[PDB]
Formats: structure tokens, C-alpha cells, sequence
């Protein structure tokens, strides 16, 4: 089949910028391409078909160009309502076809380092036989952040999960939660629990830690 | 034009489920009609199409298991699913297709969850304000909403009177097949010990309501 890639995967832009994102196809598909917009929790919206035809109802600041293997969607000036994910699609007779991975457009603001908080597991949870340690990275920009768990100054992998919020509507930052999950037995086998945070807002990694008890 | 979907919900692997899409403002007999799904956090997939004169075609991931059909007299589209798999968990959309999979009109989506887990209310644990969650006049506190199924859960704080500084994070699916999420709020350190902070957790699928006071 045909594979589609999009660039960039992430774009940070301001209201009023001209924005150009790109779709490219593993092989010629020559005008069989559409562009859609999707916002979190809604169906996608068709923007452009036949690589260049604007879909009826779609504002004119949107335009598409290209053919063969390389295609481009442009927003000549960006509005608030435009921050969203954008997908390209190869049109096909039969239902497989292809969607690109998407390009997410978020709101540019100044760099802000995370505010970092750590939470030991509750006595109630420990009574259940499980320990969750929670690290919170609050109100940071840009969205890329690295979280490293360390137990007794030693590095963990595979025992944590991460969740990130959508960009905040008031201050345009992100927040991130990391949960380290251990058996009760493992948890009390060890003393120092630490969350080490790396983010372009920080001049060096910052570590928050507690001693069990 | 309007497309209203129904029939999604929780179903066990190996089970069957039938979706409906009730169409207004145009006649499904005279169109290409399509189902398109979207797994949580992932991209779109066109899985089925029914042509004007009743020819049907399927993506190979659903071929042999899913069946697209319509009732002209009811003006409704249907997706019959059999032998469901965990990977079939997704929001399912019906769409008017202008041919070649060009989707100009979309339903609102219906969530289909394919899992072995039983419906289960969450345990709610405090994320207590401490010295390691206080810096300056700001303190972080929250609730860990652990091991529920299925989505969704709602969390408010102080029955909705407290909304500034709240972050309720998207749930993660754990290896267990159960969901966990945290909800945090940042508040004046001055307020601790005199202001009460309760997280109100509501898990409608298990009829579970929890009110957890969180304190230092």
C-alpha cells in the first residue's frame, strides 16, 4: 500500500502567523488527497479534496497545493479557532486508503519550567498492598518534558506511566503526571524515592525526593 | 443533514455488537456511506463502505467479522461486529462519503470498548499536601482515582466551587486492564488546615460516588 508522512508532527504558532504543513506519500497518488481538521472530542472536518479544491463552507485562509508525492496545506493567517490536529488522507476506491499521522498545532507562549511536586503513597493504599508514588509537573511550556524515577539513587524503567493535559485555555501551558507503581514489599525494601525532571525551562535537572517515613 | 449514532458500549472479546447511524436530510440509499473509527489517542481508520447500489467493501482488519448494511425505509446505517478484539476499541463514526472515501458529513461518534475486565468502581486515595508538595505560598494536593472500569469518571473539587488550578489528567490504561487517573489542584499554602478540600469522584458505570477529604 501507500504510506503517508506529515511534517512537522508538532508546531507552535501564534495568532496571525502564516502556517504551512506538509504531507508526503511513499509513491505517486497524483491528486487523490484530502485534508481534515480535528479538535479533541469532535469528529474531523473536511478541509480540502483533490489536493487543492477547498471544501464548501471552509474559510479561504485554508489552501492546499501539490501532487504526485508531495502536498502542502497552508493557513495564510492563523486564528484562535485553528489550533487543532490536521490529517491528510489518500483517497481510494476501496476502504483501506490511508491517513497521515497528523500535525498538531498549539499556541506559542514563553518557555516556563515545570513546578514539581512529589506525593508518597497513602497509608490506605499501602494497607491494600500497593504503592503509587506520584510526580506532578505543573504549568510548563513547551510540552516536551523528561521524567526519571530513581529509587535509592538507582534508575527505574518500565514501572511508571505518564499522562499530559491538553494545552491550558488560560495560560497556554501543559501539566504532566507520572505514577511509579510498586508492590508494598518492593516499596518498603527501599528508602529514597526521587523524581528527576528535565525540561528546556530548567538550567539543569531538578530532583524532588522523599525518604519513606 | 444530520447523522446520529448509537449502540456502542462495553463488550467482551469474542463478542458481538451492532451499531446504528440514523440519517436526516438525505437518503442513504443514494450515497456512499462509510464507517470510520479512531482508537483512543490514535489516528483515523476507514473500515467500511456501502455503495449506492449496495456493493460493500471492507478494510482487511475487519473483513470477515464486520458487516455494513442499511435500512432504506428507516434511512439508517448499521455496522454489525462479530469476534471482537481489544484492538477494535475505538470511537466509531458513520460518514457520508462522496466516493473514494471523502468524508464531508460525520456522525458524533459512539465509543466501543472491547475488554475482559468487569465493571468496577475506583479506589480513591489522597495525594496529601506535604513539605514536598509546598513551595512558597503554593501547595499541590489531589486525588488518585485507581483501578476503575470502564471510562469515564468525573472528578470535581468542593462540589464544583473550586475550579481554578485544577488539572484532571487523562486516564491511563494499566496492564491490569483497569484505568487510573490523578486529579490535582494548586491552592494557597495559607489555606491549608483551615480550608477543606474534597474531591468528588463519580464513576457512573458502577454507580460509585466517592467524596475524599484531602488533608496534610
Amino acid at each position: 500500500d501507500i504510506q503517508l508522512t506529515q511534517s512537522p508532527s508538532f508546531l507552535s504558532a501564534s495568532v496571525g502567523d502564516r502556517v504551512t504543513i506538509t504531507c508526503r506519500a511513499s509513491q505517486g497518488i497524483s491528486s487523490y488527497l484530502a485534508w481534515y481538521q480535528q479538535k479533541p472530542g469532535k469528529a474531523p472536518k473536511l478541509l480540502i479534496y483533490a489536493a487543492s479544491t477547498l471544501q464548501s463552507g471552509v474559510p479561504s485562509r485554508f489552501s492546499g497545493s501539490g501532487s504526485g508525492t508531495e502536498f502542502t496545506l497552508t493557513i495564510s493567517s492563523l486564528q484562535p479557532e485553528d489550533f487543532a490536529t490536521y490529517y491528510c488522507q489518500q483517497l481510494d476506491s476501496y476502504p483501506p486508503g490511508t491517513f497521515g499521522p497528523g500535525t498538531k498545532v498549539d499556541i506559542k507562549r514563553t518557555v516556563a519550567a515545570p513546578s514539581v511536586f512529589i506525593f508518597p503513597p497513602s497509608d490506605e493504599q499501602l494497607k491494600s498492598g500497593t504503592a503509587s508514588v506520584v510526580c506532578l509537573l505543573n504549568n510548563f511550556y513547551p510540552r516536551e518534558a523528561k521524567v526519571q524515577w530513581k529509587v535509592d539513587n538507582a534508575l527505574q524503567s518500565g514501572n511508571s506511566q505518564e499522562s499530559v493535559t491538553e494545552q491550558d485555555s488560560k495560560d497556554s501551558t501543559y501539566s504532566l503526571s507520572s505514577t511509579l507503581t510498586l508492590s508494598k514489599a518492593d516499596y518498603e525494601k527501599h528508602k529514597v524515592y526521587a523524581c528527576e525532571v528535565t525540561h528546556q525551562g530548567l538550567s539543569s535537572p531538578v530532583t524532588k525526593s522523599f525518604n519513606r517515613g | 443533514v444530520q447523522l446520529v449514532e448509537s449502540g456502542g458500549g462495553l463488550i467482551q472479546p469474542g463478542g458481538s455488537l451492532r451499531l446504528s447511524c440514523a440519517a436526516s436530510g438525505f437518503t442513504v440509499s443514494s450515497n456512499y456511506m462509510s464507517w470510520v473509527r479512531q482508537a483512543p489517542g490514535k489516528g483515523l481508520e476507514w473500515v467500511s463502505v456501502i455503495y449506492s447500489g449496495g456493493s460493500t467493501f471492507y478494510a482487511d482488519s475487519v473483513k470477515g467479522r464486520f458487516t455494513i448494511s442499511r435500512d432504506n425505509s428507516k434511512n439508517t446505517l448499521y455496522l454489525q461486529m462479530n469476534s471482537l478484539r481489544a484492538e477494535d476499541t475505538a470511537v466509531y463514526y458513520c460518514a457520508r462519503d462522496l466516493g473514494t472515501g471523502l468524508f464531508d458529513y460525520w456522525g458524533q461518534g459512539t465509543l466501543v470498548t472491547v475488554s475482559s475486565a468487569s465493571t468496577k468502581g475506583p479506589s480513591v486515595f489522597p495525594l496529601a499536601p506535604s513539605s514536598k508538595s509546598t513551595s512558597g505560598g503554593t501547595a499541590a494536593l489531589g486525588c488518585l482515582v485507581k483501578d476503575y472500569f470502564p471510562e469515564p469518571v468525573t472528578v470535581s473539587w468542593n462540589s464544583g466551587a473550586l475550579t481554578s488550578g485544577v488539572h484532571t489528567f487523562p486516564a491511563v490504561l494499566q496492564s491490569s486492564g483497569l484505568y487510573s487517573l490523578s486529579s490535582v489542584v494548586t491552592v494557597p499554602s495559607s489555606s491549608l488546615g483551615t480550608q477543606t478540600y474534597i474531591c468528588n469522584v463519580n464513576h457512573k458505570p458502577s454507580n460509585t460516588k466517592v467524596d475524599k477529604k484531602v488533608e496534610p
